[PDB]
């Protein structure tokens, strides 16, 4: 800002070194420049944004995780929120939009706190002491997953994640698909602990029909093409055996770097015939075992295709390594890298073959996929998305991916908190009376931390093209009276949030908006570490490349 | 249809900027805050100064909000509003130009989080226009009639933040008698004029009852004229005394050689005729705007009559008021009663420059000071402090009012505004309480330049307004906070009145503009 | 296949010439080009309208919300936009009122025409739809008029005319800006009631002097003209009163010079000795006749020589410099004097009367006070305008001129003819044209019904700029007009209008108490110019440009 | 910066600004260079 500083007077540096308040001023502008994007994308009233690669392709991404990933930011402090948005996907998987706005606001309001001459250690302590009481307050206001007789939770859990997305209007239809997909892919480990392998549900891209007609596949759907067209396209009957092999079925050279030297010319043909015969020995054991479908990681040579057509076996080549591991557990088959055992003999055992109800290959809009349904050993699920184009399905692919991570946190930990600015507004009133007790120089730091969390509920009303004050002023009326609501349920005054469609304050429990409690704990801790690292930088030194 | 190109018509000419979107009005706020960043450390007597060098390599050191903005050329449309309020505050009152820009920029900074919300642009201006109405009426309660006690205190506080402030035990004594020589309803701004002499020490300056001007020209008969007069008579003349064509045209037609000699002798007699009429009236000093050749100067040397020329029109206007004389554009109308006089006339050399000293007149409205200093800016900063200090005691003669300074004004006005926001609205209460905190930037930033803790000061200001009443303010010497009435620090009310009206008008102007178009 | 034929026989015209026709969506692009500058003036409409900053090539900044002033400095490219630009300038010159209405109304007629063209309506049928609907619109404005100004000058009545006009331009405080303009109007009125004389008014009579510094509350009204001038010889407060006799000379004061080859001719030294004293007796003889008539002040129109200024200081006569022309012309209207070129003794009947002439410091410089008093009234009064920023001083000067132009509307027609304000004028026309569209059989009813839809922009703009939802507020206003008229007379529902902020939900009860009204003479030409502006764009099937 | 050129004063990049301790150190060393010349 203003005029550039002089370059290394008596300092004798080859790069640029700026000191004073100019560093902290540019550090705030770094977080404010990347925030103005994420800001307008927050809430159900948020709008998608389009990023262009200048090569002719566009990318529509609502959340700030991929937006900050695609946008190149060369500012040293600007890369913190870029890595923070990429981080939020790793732990929780959702909240990349809220973690960037909060972390940018913690630094924004702290820019006026350093003008007071307050040292950052007082500012950092004021944010940490207020955070320790904030995490404890969230655990006190949480609600149990019991609620009424029926579940009435997991359906509402997905509807919160479906907000801010184009499919948000269809969230009523996609609510039952996400819940039924995660419950089928559940596993068990740690002697009774249930785990949820996110990404195990296949997301397929199809064109035509509509997103409301997308059918949930009761099983795994493999994306690939049939080896030979002479194979039967549909396989019926119960107990369908599936073979998953990681070994090359194509003819390969002998050993690796050896050399074949032949003296007697009569053996020139017999040696070459054996190289092609060894490959078909592994196929003969598969045909005699009764395997209907043969899944191979690598390609399949024409020598192995003639044996599958005559035996009415469906061959599949060029399979992903991560895709076949999920097929083995679901169908019950054991992954076979090679045919061998402890004994010196080589044979194929029928126990390595899986079982399912039906194997059929479906073709819709140039997309060919084999539908494996009715797995007896372990159930699975797959979702086939239908939309305008591939880029229209790119946002729908990440929309359902974020919904799988939100439901996972509610099943592991049944503690949930209401959305719509309930947590951010409740922490303000709790920290107002707490700051008056400490006093001294930490009272202003805690007061600004409670006001910094107000950016989330205020962003909802700004993006809705409505009056923000009347919504926030009435919002505080319930939360300010909630701390003074006093014991005796008749308490109420809590779990209230903004309704952006109707412009009223209603109960979020009856509205069907809930958010995992762990999502609030990991977001406030990750957003603070981004602000603490920036407030501690006195001088930025940029060395020119050689 | 005339070509396969078929260009697309653009509404605006190429080179025009864009607007609307989000952040266009925010761009105007950050432009004013960045300008405010330079003027904040210059606030307060312990504040610093800013060194500015223009494209002409002209060194100027100023902490004044008006002078700093005149040096830099501001091409930003919204940032030029701070320049207008700085020049408007300096024109009338002359003081507070730095405080107006700091206050006007803070009103935009406190309105920045309101624009990001759903608050309309006109709703914010409703808070500032209503609060300034009750703020002006609050200043009238701060001020006192002070018809009792009969310039000394207000002139010392005006020199703060600027040079010679520590010398106020000296220069202030000259500022008191400077404006007192000016009668009511006149109060001429030229008669207080001050001349700058490069070189010397500023403590060697002295007070003069009349104008002193530079000769700017060396006459061949100058030294033959006495430089010390016991009872001089000053005569102001617009005539031009020398040998030259008379009026606007020169031509001569002479047929005979005998008549050719009379033409030359006639030119000498006409020029000498104007010289004899001056001697018959006994005028010891002759001043003229038009040049005067060595012919008229040497004639005045034998008669012991002082002669001068080249004097600017602004300096001779001070001569008529100093000696009570009159301007005579012809030598035939000179009468004895139109000549002024004084007690004595002595020519003293100051910094290799000789000046004419007019002093000792019974009644003189002219005040001219001779300033010295090492740097060329030192002599400029002193007059810059004296010119601003005279306008403070100038406005005090029309109305005598005292308002406690040192942040005591903004804290008392903001107290009654928080009570007004408590009684009514609640939609506007967020804006009014923001205006009360926006007035606190003046006492907060003024205490940051002294290195004192702002938290300890501001916390002790708010709770102390019960027993402190209106006069409770900050004390620099004892590092404590105590009544400024006992500290004698005073200040007129006209400084704070124009400061609140200029900051509100400049803030509401930009908040009402959401679009800025720049052609070419 | 690699390169196009690139429009063969295109060499008939220069490469800079381009052809644009109503076909190929260019008539839609022309309407879309209007919306670029249309939204600029939408946020500037009403008392809550937002001013705009426009920087020209010379660096001058003019901050105003007036559509006619903003379009002057902007460089326009699209030809049909200049039709809309020059249409708003005529409204400011003619009536001096309703400039933002012509800009918005003419732009909305093209927006509703985009749907009319898409349905297949020819350009001829669309023009006939607006012309027949405008004739019915002008007839309904005279039926809906309420109240009248009656007497020319009144203290209260001038608050129902100038005040609602200046409320949109630099709103600020209401009664502060209304009293300054209303005071200067009462001085320039000849009054002379019961005499039956024809009233007269001049829009250039009231002059606004921009002086930086101070505050708006410190402004006042001066009956005389105020200039920045420095008296030459001396300054005089003229406390000896008994008024004064003043004379005005459009010619400079100096010895008369021959227009051809002015030269001093001296044959002998005898004529040279009397040449210096000869010119001194000429000015003495001429200025003595003026001083004998009791003339204490002389107004000069050019540079005055020093020899002439000497004798003027002898008798204590003030000297005034009036450069150019118009500055000196309005000086004689104040004192009622007749200029004469000669330097001789003026006629006593042509001498003016000014009681006091004062010189004081206002904005830091010496200004001369021509202010008049209760008796011997004067015309062309000036208004001292104090402000912190010069940018605000420019638009307030145009805001006062809007109030001065509103006084002109009280002269030519039979009366003021007040109309309901707050957008109630354009809303009532919607229900009347809707009934008029049904009474006309044929296909012309499509353009007539959509002509009333364009009037919905006035309530939507006032509601949007006020921070209110146009979906909640606008339909609630039709509830007053949907009940039509009852079985009894005296229906006050015509006073319903749009409210700014506050409690919303319609509001301001009946605007009769708010006193804000509109001028009928302004709405007559505002609709005619805006209709012809949109008609001209729709009547052009092909547009041709040069060099670009 | 938000993507638009921000210029408060003409000749932005031409003029430089010094502040803090570095501005005071440059002023003292400027006098030391003049002093050591005059001290000889
Ligand atoms: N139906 C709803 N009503 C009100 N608020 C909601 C609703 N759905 C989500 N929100 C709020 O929007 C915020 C963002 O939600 P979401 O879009 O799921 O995360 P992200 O914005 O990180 O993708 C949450 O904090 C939540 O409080
Ligand atoms: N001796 C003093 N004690 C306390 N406060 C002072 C003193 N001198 C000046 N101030 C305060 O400093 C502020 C700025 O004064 P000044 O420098 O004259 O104006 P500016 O800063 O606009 O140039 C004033 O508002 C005044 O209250
Ligand atoms: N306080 C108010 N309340 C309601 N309506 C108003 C108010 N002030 C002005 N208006 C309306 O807004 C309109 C603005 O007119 P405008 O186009 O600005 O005229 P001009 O362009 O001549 O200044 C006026 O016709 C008036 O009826
Ligand atoms: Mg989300
Ligand atoms: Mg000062
Ligand atoms: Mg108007």
């Amino acid at each position: 800002q203003l005029f550039n500083n002089s370059r290394s007077d008596t300092l004798f540096l080859g790069g640029e070194k700026i000191s004073g308040d100019d560093i902290r001023n540019q550090n705030v502008l770094a977080t404010m420049a990347v925030a103005n994007v994420v800001k307008s994308s927050l809430g159900p009233v948020g709008l998608d944004k389009m990023l262009v690669d200048d090569i002719g392709d566009f990318t529509v991404t609502n959340d700030g995780a991929t937006i900050l990933s695609l946008l190149d930011v060369q500012h040293p402090a600007g890369k913190i929120l870029v890595e923070l948005a990429q981080q939020q996907d790793r732990e929780i998987g959702d909240g990349t939009t809220s973690v960037v706005i909060i972390a940018s606001e913690l630094l924004k309001r702290a820019n006026e706190l350093v003008k007071n001459k307050i040292h950052p250690t007082t500012i950092i302590t004021g944010f940490r002491v207020a955070l320790r009481e904030a995490i404890r307050f969230i655990n006190e206001v949480l609600s149990t997953s019991v609620d009424t007789l029926g579940k009435e939770t997991l359906i509402n859990i997905a509807k919160t994640s479906m907000s801010s997305k184009i499919i948000g209007a269809d969230s009523d239809f996609f609510s039952n698909m996400v819940v039924d997909a995660l419950l089928a892919v559940k596993t068990q480990n740690s002697k009774g602990e249930i785990k949820y392998p996110v990404k195990a549900v296949n997301v397929l891209k199809a064109h035509g029909k509509s997103a409301t007609e997308s059918l949930l596949v009761p099983g795994y759907a493999l994306n690939c093409t049939v080896a030979s067209q002479a194979m039967p396209k549909r396989i019926a009957g119960g107990n369908v055996k599936i073979a998953c092999l990681d070994l090359n079925l194509q003819k390969a050279r002998m050993a690796m770097g050896v050399q074949i030297n032949i003296d007697d010319p009569e053996q020139l043909e017999q040696i070459r015939k054996r190289e092609a015969g060894i490959v078909l020995e592994r196929v003969k054991k598969i045909i005699d075992a009764g395997a209907q479908v043969v899944l191979t990681t690598k390609g399949i040579d024409d020598l192995c295709l003639k044996e599958f057509v005559e035996a009415k076996i469906m061959g599949v080549r060029r399979c992903k390594k991560e895709d076949l591991r999920r097929i083995a557990r679901a169908t019950g088959a054991t992954l076979v890298s090679s045919m061998s055992n402890l004994e010196g003999e080589e044979t194929f055992e029928s126990s390595y073959l899986g079982l399912c109800d039906e194997v059929v290959q479906a073709k819709f809009s140039d997309d060919e996929c084999i539908l494996i349904k009715g797995t007896s050993k372990h159930s699975s699920s797959s979702i086939i998305l239908r939309g305008a184009n591939d880029y229209s399905l790119d946002e729908m692919e990440r929309s359902l991916h974020d919904s799988l991570s939100v439901v996972k946190r509610t099943l592991e930990s049944g503690n949930v908190v209401p959305g719509g600015g309930c947590v951010e507004a409740a922490l303000n009133i709790y920290l107002d009376n707490f700051a008056t007790t400490v006093g001294s120089r930490e009272q202003l730091a805690i007061a600004e931390f409670a006001a910094a969390l107000l950016i989330i509920p205020k962003t909802l009303a700004v993006n809705a093209a409505k009056d923000s004050s009347e919504l926030v002023a009435k919002l505080r009326s319930y939360h300010a009276a909630s701390q003074m609501a006093k014991p005796e349920k008749r308490r109420s005054y809590r779990n209230y949030g903004l309704d952006l469609i109707r412009g009223k304050i209603v109960d979020e429990i009856h509205a069907g908006v809930l958010e995992p409690t762990i999502s609030k704990v990991k977001s406030l801790k990750s957003a603070l570490e981004a602000c603490v690292a920036i407030l501690r930088i006195d001088t930025m030194i940029t060395v020119d490349p050689e | 249809n005339f070509g396969s190109q078929t260009p697309t018509i653009v509404v605006l000419k190429e080179g025009t900027d864009a607007s609307q979107g989000k952040g266009q009005i925010i761009s105007n706020i950050n432009a004013c805050v960045a300008v405010q960043e330079a003027l904040k450390p210059t606030l307060g007597p312990l504040g610093s100064d800013i060194l500015i060098v223009t494209s002409n390599q002209k060194t100027t050191i100023s902490n004044d909000g008006a002078t700093i903005l005149k040096l830099l050329d501001v091409v930003h449309p919204a940032a030029k509003t701070l320049v207008d309020i700085s020049r408007a505050q300096d024109a009338e009152v002359g003081d507070g130009t730095t405080s107006v820009t700091i206050l006007a920029g803070e009103l935009m900074k406190e309105a920045k989080p309101f624009l990001e919300e759903g608050i309309s642009s006109h709703l914010i201006m409703k808070g500032y226009r209503k609060a300034v109405s009750l703020a002006v009426e609050k200043i009238n309660e701060l001020a006192v009639d002070i018809t009792s006690e009969k310039l000394e205190r207000c002139a010392r506080t005006a020199m703060s933040s600027k040079l010679i402030h520590n010398n106020a035990d000296f220069f202030v004594k000259m500022c008191v008698d400077a404006v007192l020589s000016l009668d009511r309803n006149d109060l001429d701004d030229k008669l207080i004029g001050i001349k700058k002499i490069p070189g010397g020490a500023m403590e060697e300056s002295l007070f003069i009852n009349g104008v002193a001007f530079k000769k700017t020209f060396s006459y061949a008969g100058f030294e033959q004229q006495p430089k010390k007069f016991n009872n001089p008579k000053i005569l102001s003349l617009n005539v031009e005394l020398e040998l030259k064509a008379e009026k606007d045209n020169a031509e001569v037609r002479v047929e005979h050689v005998e008549d050719y000699q009379a033409i030359v002798d006639a030119e000498w007699q006409l020029i000498f005729e104007k010289l004899r009429q001056v001697e018959e009236t006994g005028a010891n000093i002759v001043l003229s705007k038009l040049p005067i050749g060595d012919l008229a100067t040497q004639f005045f040397a034998d008669r012991n009559i002082f002669c001068a020329g080249r004097v600017s029109a602004d300096d001779m206007n001070r001569v008529i008021q100093a000696v009570g004389g009159s301007i005579q554009s012809t030598t035939s109308d000179i009468k004895p009663e139109h000549l002024g006089t004084c007690a004595l006339f002595e020519e003293m050399q100051i910094g290799s420059e000789r000046y004419n000293l007019f002093q000792g007149c019974p009644q003189a409205k002219t005040c001219t000071l001779l300033l010295r200093g090492g740097a060329e800016q030192v002599i400029a900063e002193v007059e810059r402090s004296l010119h601003d200090a005279i306008m403070i005691v100038k406005r005090a003669l029309q109305n005598k009012l005292i308002v406690a300074g040192g942040g005591a004004t903004e804290m008392e006005v903001s107290k009654c505004l928080r009570d007004y926001s408590k009684t009514i609205a609640g939609k506007q209460q967020m804006i009014i309480n923001a205006f009360a905190k926006a007035l606190e930037v003046i006492p907060r930033q003024l205490c940051e330049n002294a290195g004192f803790d702002a938290i300890e000061i501001l916390n002790k200001l708010r709770l102390a307004h019960s027993k402190g009443e209106k006069w409770y303010g900050v004390v620099f010497e004892t590092e404590n906070i105590g009544d400024n009435f006992a500290k004698f620090v005073w200040e007129p009310a006209l400084v704070k009145i124009n400061a609140l009206n200029s900051a509100t008008e400049a803030t509401n102007l930009i908040l009402s503009v959401d679009e800025t178009i720049t052609n070419k | 296949s690699l390169r196009l034929p690139q429009n063969p026989n295109a060499g008939l015209f220069k490469q800079g010439y381009n052809s644009y026709s109503n076909a190929d969506g260019q008539i839609i692009k022309s309407i879309a080009a209007i919306r670029e500058l249309h939204q600029m003036c939408l946020t500037s409409m009403g008392p809550c309208g937002r001013n705009k900053i426009i920087v020209n090539h010379l660096g001058k900044i003019i901050i105003t919300n007036d559509a006619a002033t903003m379009l002057r400095e902007l460089d326009i490219v699209h030809p049909a936009v200049k039709v809309l630009v020059m249409a708003t300038e005529q409204q400011k010159i003619d009536m001096g009122d309703g400039t933002n209405l012509v800009m918005i109304l003419a732009g909305e007629l093209l927006n509703v025409s985009e749907k009319l063209i898409s349905m297949g309506l020819s350009a001829v049928e669309i023009i006939q739809g607006y012309n027949m609907a405008r004739k019915f619109t002008l007839k309904e404005l005279d039926e809906m008029v309420v109240g009248e100004i009656t007497d020319k000058n009144d203290k209260n009545e001038l608050l129902k005319m100038i005040k609602p006009v200046i409320s949109s331009k630099k709103y600020g405080s209401e009664d502060i800006l209304s009293e300054l303009v209303s005071e200067a109007v009462s001085h320039v009125l000849p009054v002379a009631q019961q005499a039956g004389e024809i009233p007269y008014f001049n829009v250039d009579s009231i002059r606004v002097v921009k002086i930086m510094g101070g505050s708006l509350s410190n402004s006042t009204v001066i009956k005389g003209m105020v200039f920045n001038r420095e008296p030459e010889g001396h300054v005089k407060s003229l406390s000896e009163d008994k008024k004064h006799k003043v004379a005005v000379f459009t010619c400079p004061l100096d010895i008369a010079n021959t227009e051809t080859k002015g030269t001093v001719l001296l044959h002998n030294a005898q004529e040279m000795l009397d040449f210096s004293k000869g010119e001194e007796k000429q000015i003495d003889a001429m200025m003595k006749e003026i001083a004998d008539m009791g003339v204490e002040c002389i107004v000069a129109g050019a540079g005055v020589g020093e020899l002439a200024l000497h004798y003027l200081n002898r008798y204590g006569i003030l000297v005034l410099k009036v450069p150019s022309k118009f500055e000196l012309r309005r000086l004689c209207r104040v004192c009622g004097a007749t200029p004469l070129p000669r330097l001789g003794a003026p006629t006593p009947e042509e001498l003016g009367l000014v009681e006091t002439v004062k010189t004081m410091e206002i904005g830091g410089d010496r200004v001369t006070v021509f202010k008049q008093e209760q008796g011997e009234i004067s015309r062309t009064s000036t208004i001292i305008l104090r402000g912190a920023t010069q940018n605000n001083l420019d638009d307030i000067e145009r805001a006062i001129d809007d109030g001065v132009a509103a006084v002109k509307g009280l002269m030519k027609p039979s009366g003021g003819k007040l109309l309901p304000g707050a957008g109630a004028t354009e809303i009532e026309l919607i229900s009347r044209i809707t009934k008029y569209g049904e009474r006309t059989p044929g296909l012309l009813q499509l353009a007539i019904k959509q002509f009333a839809v364009a009037f919905e922009v006035v309530p939507r703009t006032l509601a949007e700029t006020a921070g209110l939802d146009v979906n909640e507020v606008l339909p609630n206003l039709y509830a007053a007009h949907n009940v039509t008229e009852p079985g009894a007379v005296k229906t006050d529902h015509l006073y319903k209008g749009v409210d700014i902020d506050g409690e919303s939900d319609e509001g301001v009860k009946d605007i009769r108490e708010e006193n804000i009204y509109d001028m009928l003479a302004t709405k007559k030409f505002a609709i005619n110019v805006a209709t012809e502006a949109a008609t001209t764009v729709l009547s052009i099937d092909q547009i041709i440009m040069a060099k670009k | 910066e938000m993507g638009r050129p921000f210029i408060i004063v003409k000749d932005q990049g031409n003029k430089k600004r010094q502040h803090g301790l570095e501005a005071k150190k440059s002023h003292i060393l400027a006098a030391r260079s003049v002093a050591s010349i005059i001290k000889t």
